[PDB]
């Protein structure tokens, strides 16, 4: 069941790339994928290429995939271990969601952080009180780790 | 004027609005039908997150436009 | 399972199933919200959550 739906998504992702991202299986293993996502245009991550790892549970699509950044990034909702603060990855998951929709969601979150429910409280604080500094540091980290 | 608001899971909400309605009014209308409080709604159109203080006309949102509703829940 | 059959409409199809992503004679199930799925695909989800995967409405 999971395997069948997982090749289905592979085609759909190849034919219709979500938000300047690329994604596919780690060689033979269909339950482990690598992805890249581009920093959104006119975000401070612009120009960056960010690596993601994706692990599908055995009972996918009824349980969410595990999705994490492996590229360091400066963002209130993504922590130093690359965990991503998206409801759909945790409690709001539904089998009507897809990896394409997750990648779309990641892109939207990069463009518009949610500092009120952060994974990194101090970065959220900077985002709120000194956005110029947040943009500067986000850009610096993009230049250092993703470019 | 009708617009459509789609959730990530593909649910379609249909709203009766005016071009002069503010994003904040739109969120209130979404609240009446879906129970989601405005503070936890994000509305996206043409790749941009919409701001509460602007109107649908400000963003050039026309009849039967599709807006995307993103939820950002507390404790999330 | 019996709660599923009480509040849903199972039948044969005559559009893609959002759970398995295959196109819809096959056995489908329509929820009270009117969303449609393969019976097997959706029943697996209802067995762990009583809500439509698309509109998140409880089927009761
Ligand atoms: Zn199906
Ligand atoms: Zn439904």
């Amino acid at each position: 069941m999971a395997l069948k739906r997982i090749h289905k998504e592979l085609n759909d992702l190849a034919r219709d790339p979500p938000a300047q991202s690329r994604a596919g299986p780690v060689g033979d293993d269909m339950f482990h994928w690598q992805a890249t996502i581009m920093g959104p245009n006119d975000s401070p991550y612009q120009g960056g290429v960010f690596f993601l790892t994706i692990h599908f549970p055995t009972d996918y699509p009824f349980k969410p995939p595990k999705v994490a950044f492996t590229t360091r990034i400066y963002h209130p909702n993504i922590n130093s271990n690359g965990s991503i603060k998206l409801d759909i990855l945790r409690s709001q998951w539904s089998p009507a969601l897809t990896i394409s929709k997750v990648l779309l969601s990641i892109s939207s979150l990069l463009s518009d952080p949610n500092p009120d429910d952060p994974l990194v409280p101090e970065i959220a604080r900077i985002y709120k009180t000194d956005r110029e500094k947040y943009n500067r540091i986000a850009r610096e980290w993009t230049q250092k780790y993703a470019m | 004027m009708q617009i459509f608001v789609k959730t990530l899971t593909g649910k379609t909400i249909t709203l009766e609005v005016e071009p002069s309605d503010t994003i904040e009014n739109v969120k209130a209308k979404i609240q009446d039908k879906e129970g989601i409080p405005p503070d936890q709604q994000r509305l996206i159109f043409a790749g941009k997150q919409l701001e509460d203080g602007r109107t649908l006309s400000d963003y050039n949102i026309q009849k039967e436009s599709t807006l995307h509703l993103v939820l950002r829940l507390r404790g999330g | 399972q019996n709660t599923i059959e009480r509040f849903t409409f199972p039948h044969k199809y005559k559009e893609k199933c959002t759970i398995c992503l295959s196109m819809l004679g096959e056995d489908v199930r329509r929820l009270p919200c009117a969303h449609l799925f393969h019976q097997l695909c959706v029943d697996q989800w209802l067995a762990m959550s009583k809500k439509c995967p698309i509109c998140r409405v409880d089927i009761e």
